[PDB]
């Protein structure tokens, strides 16, 4: 039930040098959901308008 | 009627929806406690949530399940609400399509003239088959025949049209106020 | 035999960015008053050229 090797692992990408950045983007989360709560509903009536 | 691919807020007013009309689908067939009905009015209730289940297939299936660890008479509201919401929502015993009633009664009309005798419909009915009582054939002959005494024969296609229009405006009215039919929290 | 149609994911469909995404209720009357009665314009310029 283990002994198998069919699956084939894939390349060995290169890439080299910049890291990862710090901790900057940890409190954006304030507005993420409202605006797209918001947005969408700040001008989701314009069909009402229509019929 | 119940819809199995719509949004999660959707999901649930439907749901609670119909529940609401199996609950009041049991009241109508209550008569002496509230909460437990009589087993032979099982599938007809379910003819009321869209459901057209053989009496086979009942018996089979659905009594077992409906019943409790002990065989009983009377179904109880607690095991008969959550069962026959997953079987609307599984649209288990659905009527077939029209299309399919079509051909059935055309294989009948071996002719094809678009026609079938009374006797020869109360002898397919009675003798093959799950047999229908004198009461069902009856029914069946008056209204397929929509109420005619002098008919002699039965045009399938009329008769099933007919039928499709009253299945259709009797669903609309059982599942009228959806619409404005909202989820309770 | 009955070829099952497939059981394929209802349309859940993403509302298109289009034009009727721009401004709030107020305008949305104005617009209201900018398109509630001339369709029918057309509608009946259908009606009296249908006549003739």
């Amino acid at each position: 039930m283990a002994l198998l090797g069919k699956t084939l692992k894939g390349r060995s990408t290169r890439p080299g040098g910049i890291p990862q950045k710090r901790n900057i983007k940890w409190r954006q989360l304030a507005k993420n959901q409202e605006e797209f709560d918001q947005l969408k509903q700040l001008a989701k009536m314009k069909r009402e308008g229509l019929k | 009627m119940y819809d199995p691919n719509t949004s999660q807020t959707e999901k649930q007013k439907q749901e609670e929806f119909l529940k609401l009309k199996i609950q009041e689908a049991f009241n109508l067939f209550v008569k002496d406690k509230k909460g437990i009905v009589d087993k032979r009015e099982i599938p007809y209730i379910m003819r009321y949530l869209g459901q057209f289940p053989s009496e086979a297939q009942v018996r089979d299936a659905i009594l077992p399940e409906i019943e409790e660890d002990e065989p009983s008479e009377f179904i109880k509201y607690s095991k008969f609400e959550p069962y026959m919401l997953k079987v609307l929502k599984e649209r288990e015993y659905e009527p077939d399509d029209p299309e399919a009633l079509l051909a059935a009664f055309k294989l009948l009309d071996q002719e094809g003239k678009g026609y079938i005798e009374i006797d020869m419909m109360k002898t397919f009915l009675e003798k093959q088959g799950i047999e229908f009582r004198e009461q069902e054939t009856k029914s069946f002959i008056e209204f397929a025949t929509n109420k005619d005494p002098n008919a002699t024969v039965i045009y399938y296609e009329d008769y099933i049209s007919r039928l499709q229009a009253f299945t259709d405006k009797h669903i609309e009215s059982v599942m009228k106020g959806y619409n404005n039919f909202q989820v309770k929290k | 035999m009955p070829p099952k149609k497939a059981k394929g994911k209802k349309k859940k469909e993403e509302e298109p960015d289009d034009e009727y995404k721009s401004m709030t209720g107020a305008d949305l009357t104005q617009t209201l008053e900018k398109l509630k009665e001339r369709v029918n314009e057309m509608r009946t310029n259908r009606n009296y050229i249908q006549m003739d």
